């Protein structure tokens, strides 16, 4: 399964969630940032690894990094 | 909020059939049902292509993705105004309630829930790879 | 339920201010740069208007009035092609003696040392040689004068000039509203009687009163200064009637219903002439006749506004069966709400079309002294065919345009379009299988006999002398066609063709045209055209039929026509689009059609073209298309190595161009592979070193530098690859076939 | 630290790592990256804005 | 004829050399992929964000290397 | 480099006599006074002249006849050869550092405007054309910010990756 | 003789393009950047940014002029 | 074909390619155990180099070797 981690420089801003194929990342509450609230990945082994998330995060540099790890039927997006 | 229960006994859309539809991977290692209660009877688009007319009242459709049926779901959300829910199906027979995982639509924050991956450090404080070394470790993101 | 005019008017002001502001037609684009990516975006969304504005009367005005400005820009391209024959050409010299002179329209300036490229063409006369035929074309139209093309080449710039103010006048005065357009029952009836069918009727007069008799005084050897004008022959009748014995009885005939007497010159002859090698005049004025009462009639058929005709919509509806649903039921709404389908369809044909006029020109030449000018019977063979080509692609990436942005499956439901992406699946694994055993007993043939050649067993290889493959389906076809005179067509004096068989037509010493008899290497390169014709097809209808989703990408629809990937994820999903689809369909295509204009080239060199003397036929390369074609070796030796020596010994002559460009084009293809085998993050990189050498002694540009798109990566490749391919080839042909024709 | 005043980035894996921009706005509330900078040149991403810490930017 | 052929070898080995050691120096991070030492020497991509990231990695650069070497030994 | 001169070179006669020789075998198959003839007769002009002037040019030749360039400052100098490669190399420098001056000096300009990026697609034709001619003097003002060190933007402020 | 010339000169080849990827896995892999403060790897790694320009520009200066000359004497 | 076509294309047609099977009488009776994908990005830019290289090693030996060898 593909490693999904959220760094702290997130800004709350749900659109990595918004992006996620797969609903891999929730927003959870936080304090670090004045939307209160933070991005995470509970499902990582729902994860494609498509990186729409990282295309959507606007924070320089991504808050929201995709680690391709070992491919499963799910990560490599099979239907069969 | 309890997670809700999968009627097997729930009508289907109006579909004359696909070649996109299931394939063995359903009978024997996992697939995915969404339910969804739809307002009236209409024609939406099936995630494996093709037309079908969803029933009025309560639908469930047999997909062989969890990324088929959140894009259904996406389809569902943004054109019909529908909401719906998605299950896991294992050839045992047990079913895995997957979203909305509690209750909530993951974009909208909820209290509850938990961060994970999180790490409180920005991404260019990451650690050399080869400070990594013999460690078993997946790599500097990991530590 | 009413066929009018209705227009808007005035609706656009007619102003420089948006030419100040590029990109003004776009929500995106209007803001201005802040990377180069822009200054490529701007082009690359400039003409598609459906991209600018969701409003189809909007988009349909933009397409009338580009349309008006594409016909005015080839009214300019044209009247400059009769222009440069009236002005800078030995067309006159050429008249007066058709097989010596080569055709020359283009004269170079003496600068530089270019001078060379003014070759000795006969007549008195130094220039480029030209291979589009114009002069065979000018010829049959009974153009006799430098002055009668001048007159063309004015006429035409004012009729250019007349399309270029319609497309001003129907933007930006009266623009006709969207219930206009919608009317396709009203613009197919008057597309083909008003244009086809008036259009071959007018042509017919013409090719009857002045290119009928004209003809007939040159090709009984009346210098063409001696011949009287076409004028001559509208006004004075008796002049008409010694050559044509009919027109004493003038219009008589034909109000009496007394036809037969008009058999003089309209005509049913069939063959070719044999003075000058092209097809019989008359019987082109009899064909441009009988085409125009059947387009006339075929005009009639749709209703408009007295109540008879036919509702296409009637039609399509009423078609449906017991295997096939709801039919076709739905389909008007889409060819009258979605330009992108009409597109498709009217590439699809047109393409096909010009593929059949490539192969329908070669076979029954119809202009004089066409078929011996080998370099032009070449170059317009290879051309159309490209152009076919072209388009066919077009059509696919237009399909797939409409599948991804008109569809709409509310409006499509259990029809013909719902029911072919419902087994999708089924189309593309059988298409597969078809194109992999196409490919295995096509190319496999070819292997199996470089493998028996080369381990020295010519008896087990595939020939005509060993293990034979005869195409008799073709055979008995042509043996058919040969013996249509007899029975099936008993008023017809001759076949169609003299390809079918029969006898030699021979012009000034030269084969015009010969029987073209199929063995062995004739139905392996036609299997190899059917697998790489299966091939194209099926990259480009699995396109269209994934454009929208796929079991790996199930919103691909979302994510549009063009756009590069959905990322490394689910294995890794690069060219997914239907976009990439069309990308490698170019590819196929050029390689099918690469194919089809050198077996073309080497099968007319090898059996067909040469020169007559009295034993018999010498033909170019010697009738080796026989021995050698059926080996890879064969071809890349006897076709590739050994034509290719005019072209790499041009230097020096007037033909040195064409090894220039050979060079050039060889470069250019292999240019491209830099942008096709590589990608965009190392040249972003590469970029930015490059950056921080331009910001260390402040020459660093606002409009900040990016690498090309992974999209406009694989455009440039791919358009790169097909110039430099094509143009290789180009120059190869007109080379070889200009110093050895 | 002020209002519209040039800071210099010092984060190394900024698109804007030892350049001058203008801050827009600092957050009060003890948030991790308070700074909000606007930027005269654009991101890969087109973005023009990033927040950063208070060690982050030196004002210049 | 010599000369030139030595200014040919002298922009292939000039070229080669710029790919692989382009790729060397960037294999630990880029202004497009600043973290790229935590994806490691071999990677498809970064994705289609932040304009597109196709052959950004290291290996990238030896695999379009090979082509130049191969055309300079040629 | 064992090289002759071009004037004595029989290589170098044997090819201007071999060009000649061909353009006056297609210049007998026009009639005198036609445009083609004439056009011939101009080509053969041009290339008599062309070999006189490559010969009373100093040119070296080889053993194929063909003029042969030099390119090292000292040997064109004291032989005669400067006009082959250095003084073209002394032209294309100055040309080439008022190309790139003028387009620094435009660069810089449209930096202190609003909208910097707007004058780098729609030019200041004015403006360019004012500092283009002021390019001429390109070397002075050049090796001046080189010597005051405004030439070069400081380390500190250029963008760099990490390392 | 030619067969040893073109067999040896095309292993060259393939063993420099090695050497330099192994030098990016280095990079990748094996560099400490704590380790090696200050020292020549490090140096040669803080202006990266020149080396690449340097040899863009002579390889671009490489390529113009020879192809341009080929191409004039063509 | 390696270096120009990229892998979701592939992936798609192999998509296609197990429907079909599974689908086949007297073929569905024999499955895979490995389920088949279309090569990896980088695994398709090795291939493709390899098969570009081996190409370019070949056909330059063979022609080398013919030409030296022919008249010597
Ligand atoms: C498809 C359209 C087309 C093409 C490709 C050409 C191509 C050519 N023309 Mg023909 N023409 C064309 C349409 C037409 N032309 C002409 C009338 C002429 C003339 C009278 C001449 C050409 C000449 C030329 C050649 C040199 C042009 C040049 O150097 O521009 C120069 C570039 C400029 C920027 C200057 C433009 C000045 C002009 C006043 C505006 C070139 C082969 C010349 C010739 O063939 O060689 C002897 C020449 O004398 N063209 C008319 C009628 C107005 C056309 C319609
Ligand atoms: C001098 C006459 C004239 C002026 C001032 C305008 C002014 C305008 N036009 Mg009208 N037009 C004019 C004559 C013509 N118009 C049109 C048909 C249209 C259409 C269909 C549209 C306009 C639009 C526009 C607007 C801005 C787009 C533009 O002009 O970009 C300038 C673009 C160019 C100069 C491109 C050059 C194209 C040219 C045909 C060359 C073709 C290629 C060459 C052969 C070279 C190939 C290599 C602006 C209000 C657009 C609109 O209103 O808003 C979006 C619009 O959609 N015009 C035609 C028929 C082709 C004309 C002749
Ligand atoms: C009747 C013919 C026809 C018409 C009206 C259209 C119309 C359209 N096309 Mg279709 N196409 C057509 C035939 C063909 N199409 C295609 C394949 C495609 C694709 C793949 C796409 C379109 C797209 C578009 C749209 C926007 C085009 C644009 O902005 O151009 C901009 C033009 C340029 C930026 C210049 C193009 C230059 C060209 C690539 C090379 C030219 C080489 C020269 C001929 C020779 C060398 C020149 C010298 C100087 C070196 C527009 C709806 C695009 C769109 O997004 O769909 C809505 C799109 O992605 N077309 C092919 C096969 C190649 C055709 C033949
Ligand atoms: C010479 C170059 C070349 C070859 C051999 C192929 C091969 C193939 N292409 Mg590629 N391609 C090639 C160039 C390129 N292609 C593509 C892009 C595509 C696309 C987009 C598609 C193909 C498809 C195909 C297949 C067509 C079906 C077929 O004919 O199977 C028969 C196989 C052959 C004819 C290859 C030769 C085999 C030989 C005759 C028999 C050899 C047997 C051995 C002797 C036995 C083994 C013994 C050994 C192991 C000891 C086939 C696998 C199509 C496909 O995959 O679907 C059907 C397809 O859609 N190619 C690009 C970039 C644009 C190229 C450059
Ligand atoms: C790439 C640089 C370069 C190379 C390899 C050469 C090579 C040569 N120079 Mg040249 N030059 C070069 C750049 C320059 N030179 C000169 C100015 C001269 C002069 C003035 C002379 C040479 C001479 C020579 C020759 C003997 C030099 C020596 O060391 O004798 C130990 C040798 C062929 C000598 C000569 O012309 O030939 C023997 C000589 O007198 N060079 C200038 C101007 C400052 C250059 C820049
Ligand atoms: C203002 C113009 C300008 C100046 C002063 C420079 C200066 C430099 N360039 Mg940059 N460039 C410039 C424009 C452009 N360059 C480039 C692309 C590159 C690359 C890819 C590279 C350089 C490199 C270099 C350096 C070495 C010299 C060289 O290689 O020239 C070569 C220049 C070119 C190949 C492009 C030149 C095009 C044109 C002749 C210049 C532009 C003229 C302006 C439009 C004039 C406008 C002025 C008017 C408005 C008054 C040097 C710092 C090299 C390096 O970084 O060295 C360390 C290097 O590898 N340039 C493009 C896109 C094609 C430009 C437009
Ligand atoms: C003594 C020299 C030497 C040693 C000990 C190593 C050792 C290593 N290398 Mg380095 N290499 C060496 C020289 C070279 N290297 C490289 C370029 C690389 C790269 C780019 C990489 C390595 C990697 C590796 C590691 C993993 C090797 C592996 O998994 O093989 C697997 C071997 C294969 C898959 C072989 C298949 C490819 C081969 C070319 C097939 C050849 C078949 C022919 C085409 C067939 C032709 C005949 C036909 C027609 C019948 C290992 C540390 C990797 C790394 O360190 O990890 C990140 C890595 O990415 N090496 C080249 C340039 C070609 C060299 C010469
Ligand atoms: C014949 C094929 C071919 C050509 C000409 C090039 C060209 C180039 N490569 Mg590319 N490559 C080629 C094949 C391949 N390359 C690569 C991979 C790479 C890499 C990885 C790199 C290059 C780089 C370079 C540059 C080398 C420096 C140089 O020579 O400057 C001279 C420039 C040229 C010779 C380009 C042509 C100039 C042109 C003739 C000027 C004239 C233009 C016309 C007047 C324009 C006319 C336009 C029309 C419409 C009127 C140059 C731009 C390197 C580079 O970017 O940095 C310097 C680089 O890092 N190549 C692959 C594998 C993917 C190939 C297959
Ligand atoms: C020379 C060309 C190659 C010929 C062989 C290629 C066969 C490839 C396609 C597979 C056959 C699939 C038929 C399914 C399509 C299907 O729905 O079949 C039913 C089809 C139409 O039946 P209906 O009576 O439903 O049609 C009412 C129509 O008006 C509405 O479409 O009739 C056929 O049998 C078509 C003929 C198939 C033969 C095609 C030859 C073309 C000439
Ligand atoms: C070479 C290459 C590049 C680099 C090429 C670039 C950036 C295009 C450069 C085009 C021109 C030459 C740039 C400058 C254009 C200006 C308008 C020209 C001004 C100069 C005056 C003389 C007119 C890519 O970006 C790329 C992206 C994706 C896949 C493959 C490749 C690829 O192969
Ligand atoms: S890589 Fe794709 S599937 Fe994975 S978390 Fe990001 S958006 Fe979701
Ligand atoms: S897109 Fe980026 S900044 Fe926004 S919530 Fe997701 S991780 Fe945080
Ligand atoms: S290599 Fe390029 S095209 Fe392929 S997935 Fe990565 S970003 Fe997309």
């Amino acid at each position: 399964s593909h490693a999904v981690k959220i760094y702290d420089t997130c800004i709350g801003c749900t659109q990595c969630v918004r992006a996620c194929p797969t609903d891999v990342l929730e927003m959870v509450p936080w304090d670090g940032c004045k939307a209160s609230q933070i991005a995470s990945a509970p499902r990582t082994e729902d994860c494609v690894g498509c990186k729409r998330c990282e295309s959507a995060c606007p924070t320089d540099f991504l808050s929201v990094r995709v680690y391709l790890g070992s491919e499963t039927t799910r990560s490599m997006g099979l239907a069969y | 909020w309890k997670p809700p229960t999968l009627d097997p006994s729930t009508p289907s859309p109006i579909f004359g059939g696909s070649t996109g539809g299931l394939l063995r991977k359903a009978q024997i290692e996992e697939f995915y049902v969404i339910t969804w209660d739809a307002k009236k009877e209409q024609v939406f688009e099936m995630p494996t292509g093709g037309a079908a007319i969803m029933r009025s009242g309560p639908n469930l459709l047999k997909l062989a993705r969890k990324e088929q049926c959140l894009a259904l779901l996406t389809q569902l959300r943004n054109k019909f105004k529908t909401d719906g829910q998605i299950y896991r199906v294992f050839p045992d027979g047990e079913v895995q309630y997957l979203h909305p995982k509690d209750g909530v639509y993951p974009e909208k924050v909820n209290a509850g829930r938990t961060a994970v991956g999180a790490k409180d450090r920005s991404i260019g404080k990451n650690t050399n790879p080869v400070a990594v070394k013999f460690t078993g470790k997946l790599g500097t993101y990991d530590v | 339920k009413k066929v009018k005019i209705v227009v808007d008017g005035n609706p656009v002001e007619t102003s420089f201010e948006r030419w100040a502001k590029p990109g003004h037609f776009s929500r995106t684009l209007s803001k201005g740069p802040s990377t180069t990516t822009w200054i490529w975006n701007l082009h690359a969304d400039a003409h598609d208007f459906d991209s600018h504005t969701s409003d189809l009367e909007e988009i349909s005005r933009k397409v009338f009035s580009a349309h008006f400005g594409q016909l005015g820009i080839i009214l300019i391209w044209l009247s400059g092609m009769y222009f440069h024959g009236a002005r800078f050409s030995n067309y006159e010299a050429w008249l007066s003696d058709p097989i010596h002179i080569k055709p020359s329209a283009q004269v170079v300036w003496p600068v530089v040392g270019q001078e060379i490229l003014n070759g000795d063409v006969g007549g008195g006369f130094q220039g480029v040689q030209i291979t589009s035929g114009f002069f065979q074309l000018w010829r049959a139209s009974g153009i006799t004068s430098e002055l009668q093309l001048y007159s063309t080449a004015i006429g035409g710039l004012v009729l250019a000039a007349a399309m270029f103010f319609a497309g001003w006048f129907h933007y930006h005065k009266a623009a006709p509203k969207l219930e206009w357009f919608q009317n396709v029952e009203s613009m197919l009836n008057h597309h083909l009687a008003g244009l086809l069918g008036l259009g071959s009727l007018a042509w017919a007069g013409h090719q009857i009163h002045v290119s009928l008799p004209i003809n007939k005084l040159l090709d009984a050897g009346v210098d063409p200064k001696e011949i009287p004008l076409p004028h001559e022959f509208i006004l004075n009748r008796d002049l008409m009637a010694q050559l044509y014995p009919s027109f004493s009885k003038g219009l008589a005939p034909f109000f009496t219903i007394n036809w037969s007497e008009y058999s003089d010159f309209l005509t049913f002859q069939g063959g070719l002439n044999p003075v000058t090698g092209g097809l019989w005049l008359s019987d082109q004025a009899h064909h441009h006749l009988a085409i125009a009462v059947l387009f006339l009639v075929a005009g009639h058929q749709y209703r408009t506004n007295w109540g008879i005709g036919h509702s296409i919509k009637e039609i399509l509806e009423a078609h449906k069966g017991p295997f096939t649903g709801e039919g076709h039921k739905g389909l008007y709404e889409i060819l009258t709400t979605s330009w992108h389908a009409q597109l498709a369809i009217n590439l699809a044909l047109f393409g096909s079309l010009s593929i059949i006029v490539a192969h329908h020109m070669y076979s029954m030449p119809p202009y004089p002294y066409l078929a011996t000018d080998y370099g032009t019977q070449l170059s317009i063979f290879t051309h159309h065919t490209w152009i076919g080509g072209f388009c066919i692609v077009g059509a696919g990436a237009h399909a797939a345009i409409f599948m991804v942005r008109d569809y709409d499956p509310t409006n499509n439901y259990n029809n013909l379009l719902d029911r072919v992406i419902r087994h999708r699946d089924a189309i593309v694994s059988h298409l597969n299988w078809v194109c992999i055993f196409l490919g295995f007993h096509s190319f496999g043939l070819y292997i199996h006999n470089d493998t028996m050649s080369a381990l020295g067993r010519p008896q087990d290889m595939f020939s005509d002398t060993a293990i034979q493959l005869q195409p008799v389906f073709a055979q008995w076809i042509q043996n058919t066609h040969l013996s249509a005179p007899q029975f099936t067509a008993p008023n017809a004096l001759a076949p169609t063709s003299p390809v079918w068989g029969g006898d030699v037509v021979a012009v000034g010493g030269k084969v015009a045209a010969m029987p073209i008899t199929l063995g062995t290497a004739d139905f392996m390169v036609h299997h190899i055209h059917a697998f790489t014709i299966h091939v194209t097809v099926l990259i480009l209808l699995k396109g269209v039929l994934y454009a929208r989703s796929s079991r790996l990408i199930p919103d691909k629809a979302n994510l549009g026509f063009r756009f590069p990937c959905d990322g490394p994820g689910r294995g890794g999903t690069c060219q997914v689009s239907a976009w990439d689809h069309v990308f490698l369909g170019l590819f196929w295509m050029y390689n099918s059609l690469s194919i089809a204009i050198f077996h073309f080239s080497w099968k007319m060199q090898s059996d067909v073209w040469g020169t007559v003397n009295s034993t018999g036929v010498s033909h170019i390369t010697g009738g080796n298309f026989s021995q050698s074609a059926n080996t890879i070796n064969g071809w890349l030796r006897d076709f590739l190595w050994a034509q290719s020596s005019q072209v790499i010994q041009s230097y020096g002559s007037a033909l040195s161009a064409y090894g220039l460009i050979f060079l050039g084009a060889h470069f250019i293809w292999a240019f491209s592979l830099m942008f096709l085998f590589s990608g965009r993050g190392y040249w972003q990189e590469l970029i930015e070193s490059i950056v921080w050498a331009h910001n260390k002694l402040k020459v660093a540009p606002s409009i900040q530098p990016r690498a090309l798109s992974i999209t406009q990566g694989r455009a440039v490749g791919v358009a790169h690859y097909l110039l430099g391919g094509i143009a290789t080839t180009w120059s190869f042909f007109l080379a070889r076939i200009i110093a050895v024709g | 630290r002020l209002w519209c005043v040039q800071v210099k980035v010092l984060r190394p894996e900024s698109y804007w790592f030892n350049e001058v921009g203008k801050v827009v706005s600092v957050d009060q509330s003890g948030i991790r990256y308070p700074v909000v900078v606007r930027f005269p040149t654009v991101n890969y991403a087109g973005v023009s804005t990033n927040n950063y810490s208070l060690e982050e930017v030196q004002e210049v | 004829g010599d000369f030139l052929v030595h200014h040919a070898i002298a922009l292939g080995l000039h070229t080669t050399t710029l790919i692989l050691v382009k790729g060397a120096l960037d294999a630990r991070g880029s202004k497009l992929m600043p973290d790229k030492k935590d994806f490691g020497y071999s990677f498809p991509c970064d994705g289609p964000g932040r304009g597109g990231t196709c052959d950004i990695s290291a290996w990238d650069a030896f695999y379009l290397a090979v082509f130049w070497m191969l055309n300079t030994i040629g | 480099s064992g090289l002759t001169p071009c004037s004595e070179s029989k290589g170098f006669a044997k090819r201007q006599k071999n060009e000649i020789k061909a353009l006056t075998k297609r210049l007998k198959q026009y009639e005198e006074g036609s445009a083609p003839s004439l056009a011939l007769k101009a080509t053969i002009e041009r290339t008599e002249k062309r070999f006189a002037n490559y010969g009373n040019a100093g040119l070296l030749c080889g053993t194929d006849g063909l003029p042969h360039l030099i390119s090292d400052p000292g040997l064109a100098l004291r032989f005669g050869h400067a006009g082959e490669t250095l003084i073209p190399t002394v032209g294309f420098l100055y040309i080439a550092g008022w190309i790139g001056t003028a387009g620094r000096d435009y660069l810089i300009a449209s930096k202190g405007e609003a909208k910097p990026r707007e004058k780098e697609y729609i030019i200041d034709v004015p403006l360019a054309l004012k500092i283009s001619a002021q390019g001429a003097g390109w070397p002075f003002r050049v090796i001046r910010e080189l010597q005051k060190g405004t030439l070069l933007e400081k380390d500190s402020n250029i963008t760099v990756s990490p390392r | 003789q030619a067969s040893l010339y073109t067999h040896h000169q095309y292993i060259a080849g393939f063993i420099l393009c090695g050497a330099f990827a192994h030098g990016a896995i280095f990079f990748v892999r094996d560099y400490d950047p704590e380790q090696n403060k200050g020292n020549v790897l490090a140096r040669i790694l803080d202006h990266k940014e020149a080396v690449i320009s340097h040899l863009s520009w002579v390889s671009l200066f490489l390529g113009f002029h020879t192809l341009g000359l080929y191409v004039h004497n063509d | 074909m390696f270096l120009i076509s990229w892998r979701g294309y592939w992936q798609e047609l192999i998509e296609t390619l197990a429907w079909a099977h599974e689908r086949t009488p007297l073929a569905n009776l024999v499955r895979w155990r490995d389920k088949p994908v279309a090569l990896s990005i980088v695994q398709a830019r090795l291939v493709g180099l390899a098969h570009f290289s081996a190409g370019y090693i070949l056909t330059y030996a063979a022609f080398l070797i013919a030409s030296t060898s022919g008249k010597f």
